[PDB]
């Protein structure tokens, strides 16, 4: 908790509405400041992780900005196609990679079949096949859930009564003792 | 009946594993493949940097010839109508020569392999200036120089590293690596959070197995010993009775 | 009978649902193939062009190098000029001009040869390039520095590692990612699946034994001589 | 296991605006810490999206299509009875990006010098840094200015059709067998022509899923580990009953009344 104290000292002077967030925790943390430390450590990390991507994003935008210059002159050194520029070559070269232009076809000139169909599959179907697999245990356990909720409920139905029943079975049994010595002189 | 619904199961028992198995060997040989090209697609470019900067020597062969075309038609006429304080600056200028001479001959020396590994980020000029791109190399250009830097060692700094996240780049073996870039640190964190869902329930499931291997065993072990005790003493509460 | 008809038609659905996988495979493998296989010849096509480029670069190298000694001629010629004027009309000092052009043009070289020294500095520090770069590359440590939230007692102290980091950092890098990688692999779930059985078989042997073994044997086995003795009791 | 789930009810209460309330510091307030740059620089790449790769997707052709007359050059020296006549309609499918290459003796230094900063005049505040540096590094190359004239003197020849056979043809199959692939999936007959322009949204729900997806997948799996927990809990439910009920009640209650009462059948004994 030492630690919280000190970064949100830190996050304090940003989470001002956040006072009706934090004011119910601290009637409920003490079984969870541990939790909210692991929350808050791997939080902290996102934060500085993200302040650095900003900045790698930001200059890998920039810079593909110079080079996507550069390479332009593709289509003024074939300068001829100007007045027939729009129709062939912007019209294919967008309605594909468009989409894709974001985050998929960076490496067209050695990736761009590569990528569109082996390496985008090699994501869906490496995640798609081993999450339905996995699926087929989790929907087992589904199953294996629905019958324990099932057992419990069952074997609740008869320590409904077997739980309520010792406090019976200890007074309907320990009257017994207290005789036992009466008991243990009549079989002489 | 039973072996109906059985054939029903085995259709789909001999196929199941023959699409998975099939997927997944080409899925392996795929993956070599995509680098399997990519270093030989790399020899071309590295093979296309050879060829621009020697076009541009042959550019510089024909701009040289253009600067000693007429340098040297220049000089001959003044020097034929001789050879046939102003002292003082042509002898400085001898000077000149002595030491244009031999950086002249540079002029065809320059391409010794030398330059061939200052070909490096030189015939991408844009990739040369350290006061320009010394930070850029090591981000935008590091997740496409990455092979070279087990000959070069210099982008090696920049592929070592990728070179041990080599399961990084499977999964991303083109272009989803420069994405990565920024979200495996957290990836790894999240799997570094999974792990903790793992100590999250093990934190008091350990002690449960810890606690039951322990108190299950005593009640197996004890009610073994009582019920193979008790056993042998229930048929003595009715030999009390048979005879009464 | 619907239970095993959906017990082994959802299985073929899995069977279904893989079949489009295989379908969605093959296709693209040829064009997978093809692009590279084009490249491949490529390649002996780049053969030839490798031996190319090197009929070239000779054909023109030879030249620049015939012409420089014809060029370094005409100033050693122009060195005799230098020497008749020592042994003694105008435009021989506008010649003299531009052959100072010359050297505006020569320092070319001059720019080069200090970019040439950039790589004979470049190349020095091998394995040491990686610290040198840390003051320019920060940036790249940082990632590490995320990474050693990790290691919460490395976390500030990991700041100052930076510059040895690339060649002794890559272990934690290499542990760290490959550990939860494997651990992904055959912990994270293998594990976690194979402890939850064992609570399975805990369940298990308390309700074999210590619940249906003891309330089979009990219940039964007690009611006898109970209501035997209370019958002499009557 | 009564107070083991008082425990998780209790977490839950805060934990529940740790969800609904506290989600936004770490998915929405963080722009006000820098979430916001990274986004922009996000959204910015999604102009620069629009603005770079449409040259890199034709540009991969340019480099590749013109080897196809490097391997002319050596077998058109005996070939030499047609390399030139041989050049212009054959290059016209085969070798016009050979213009790139008897250009790239400048362009490459040009491409550089005045296109790489001029996407838009935006740049302006850069031209200075890339002159005062280009103005030496590219010193060398400046003395070329004649070259370029003289490799323009027989290409012209060719700058003025290449538009209607390698630019018209070239890629037009170009974009279709690499967009067909991803609809051959469940709409193979629309992705000749029709499923085409539709293609990046069809991709797109392919890229999309490979974030939005995975991280659907995350609490899919993650879900999945609660399912674990959850599942535990019922078991842990079930037997921490079943293992108090036998010694608490069998071993000891049970066992207690018979063997007493045994006494109370068996007392005339």
């Amino acid at each position: 908790d030492a630690a919280r104290i000190s970064e949100v000292k830190a996050w304090l002077t940003s989470q001002f509405e956040a006072v009706g967030k934090e004011v119910p925790n601290f009637e409920y943390t003490h079984r969870s400041i541990t939790h909210l430390y692991n929350l808050a450590t791997a939080s902290q990390a996102k934060s500085q992780a993200a302040t650095i991507v900003a900045n790698d994003f930001r200059l890998k935008a920039s810079e593909y900005r110079a080079q996507a210059a550069r390479i332009r002159e593709i289509l003024e050194s074939a300068g001829m196609s100007q007045e027939s520029l729009p129709s062939n070559v912007v019209s294919s070269a967008q309605v594909l990679a468009n989409v894709a232009n974001l985050l998929n076809i960076r490496d067209t000139e050695l990736s761009s079949f590569l990528v569109a169909m082996g390496d985008i599959s090699l994501r869906k179907t490496g995640v798609e096949e081993k999450r339905a697999k996995a699926q087929k245990e989790s929907n087992a356990l589904l199953d294996y859930t629905r019958k324990a909720i099932q057992r419990l409920t069952y074997l609740k139905k008869i320590l409904a009564q077997l739980e309520d029943d010792v406090v019976p079975c200890e007074s309907q049994m320990e009257n017994w003792k207290t005789n036992l010595e009466v008991m243990a002189v009549k079989e002489e | 009946d039973r072996e109906a619904a059985l054939q029903e199961r085995e259709l789909a028992a001999k196929e199941v594993e023959r699409l998975r198995n099939i997927v997944r060997r080409q899925r392996k040989d795929l993956k070599a493949r995509m680098l399997e090209v990519s270093r030989e697609e790399a020899e071309r470019k590295r093979m296309l940097d050879e060829r621009a900067n020697y076009r541009h020597k042959q550019a510089l062969l024909e701009a040289y010839d253009q600067q000693c075309d007429e340098a040297t038609r220049i000089f001959a006429e003044y020097h034929k109508r001789l050879q046939v304080i102003p002292a003082s600056e042509v002898v400085v200028d001898i000077s000149n020569s002595a030491k244009d001479f031999i950086e002249k001959e540079v002029s065809a020396f320059f391409q010794s392999p030398d330059n061939s590994l200052y070909m490096l980020p030189a015939t991408p000029q844009g990739l040369a200036r350290d006061p320009s791109a010394i930070p850029s190399i090591c981000r935008i250009s590091a997740a496409l120089q990455y092979p070279a830097g087990l000959e070069g060692s210099d982008a090696s700094l920049a592929s070592v590293l990728e070179s041990l996240e080599f399961c990084l780049r499977v999964r991303g073996s083109e272009a989803c690596v420069l994405e990565d870039l920024a979200k495996a640190i957290d990836l790894v964190h999240i799997r570094q959070d999974l792990v903790e869902s793992g100590h999250s329930l093990l934190d008091h499931a350990f002690r449960a197995q810890q606690k039951y291997e322990r108190t299950t065993n005593y009640c197996l072990d004890l009610a073994s010993e009582q019920e193979n005790t008790i056993s042998d003493q229930w048929l003595p509460e009715l030999r009390t009775a048979v005879q009464n | 009978i619907k239970e095993v008809r959906d017990a082994t038609l959802a299985h073929k659905a899995e069977a279904l649902e893989l079949q489009r996988q295989l379908r969605r495979l093959q296709t693209q493998y040829d064009l997978l193939t093809g692009q590279s296989s084009a490249l491949i010849q490529g390649r002996r096509a780049r053969v030839a062009a490798t031996s190319a480029v090197s009929g070239q670069i000779t054909a023109i190298e030879d030249s620049l190098s015939a012409r420089n000694l014809q060029m370094n001629g005409v100033l050693g010629r122009l060195a005799s000029t230098s020497q008749e004027l020592a042994h003694y009309m105008l435009g021989a000092f506008s010649l003299l001009k531009v052959i100072e052009s010359e050297l505006q043009g020569y320092l070319s070289a001059t720019r080069s040869r200090v970019g040439r020294c950039s790589a004979l500095i470049q190349a020095a520090s091998d394995v040491q390039e990686q610290g040198a770069v840390d003051d320019r590359d920060s940036f790249l440590h940082g990632v590490r520095d995320l990474l050693s939230i990790h290691s919460n007692t490395q976390a500030g102290l990991s700041t100052y590692v930076s510059a040895p980091a690339i060649i002794q950092q890559i272990v934690a890098l290499q542990s760290d990612l490959s550990s939860l990688q494997s651990d992904l692999e055959n912990s994270l779930p293998d594990d976690r699946n194979r402890c939850i059985n064992e609570l399975c078989t805990h369940i298990q042997n308390l309700q074999q034994l210590l619940f249906a073994s003891s309330t089979t044997a009990q219940p039964i086995l007690t009611p006898w001589p109970l209501m035997k003795e209370l019958d002499e009791m009557g | 296991q009564g107070a083991a789930q008082n425990l998780p009810a209790d977490v839950n209460q805060l934990i529940d605006q740790l969800e609904r309330h506290c989600l936004a510091p770490d998915g929405s307030l963080v722009t006000k810490s820098v979430y916001s740059d990274l986004q922009l620089a996000r959204e910015e790449m999604s102009r620069e999206r629009l603005r770079y790769l449409e040259a890199m997707a034709i540009y991969c052709e340019a480099v590749a299509m013109v080897e196809e007359y490097q391997q002319a050059i050596s077998v058109a020296n005996h070939g030499g009875i047609r390399d030139v006549q041989g050049l212009y309609p054959q290059l016209g499918l085969k070798n016009s990006p050979q213009v790139y290459e008897t250009l790239e003796h400048r362009l490459v230094v040009a491409e550089a010098a005045q296109k790489l900063r001029l996407p838009l005049i935006s740049d302006g505040g850069e031209i200075h840094e890339e002159e005062i540096e280009k103005w030496l590094g590219i010193t060398p190359a400046y003395l070329s200015y004649v070259q370029l004239q003289n490799t323009i003197s027989m290409d012209m020849a060719d700058y003025q059709m290449f538009l209607a056979r390698e630019i018209e043809g070239r890629l037009k199959e170009k974009c279709d067998k690499l967009a067909d692939a991803i609809v051959d999936d469940t709409d193979s007959s629309t992705g000749n022509r029709n499923s085409s322009a539709r293609l990046p949204e069809r991709v797109k729900f392919i890229i999309e899923e490979i974030e939005r997806d995975e991280a659907a997948l995350r609490e899919d799996l993650y879900s999945a580990d609660r399912k674990f927990a959850e599942y535990y809990n019922v078991l842990e439910q079930i037997l921490g009953v079943l293992i108090k009920l036998v010694k608490d009640l069998k071993l000891e209650h049970q066992h207690k009344y018979n063997e007493m009462q045994k006494t109370w059948l068996c007392k005339r004994c």
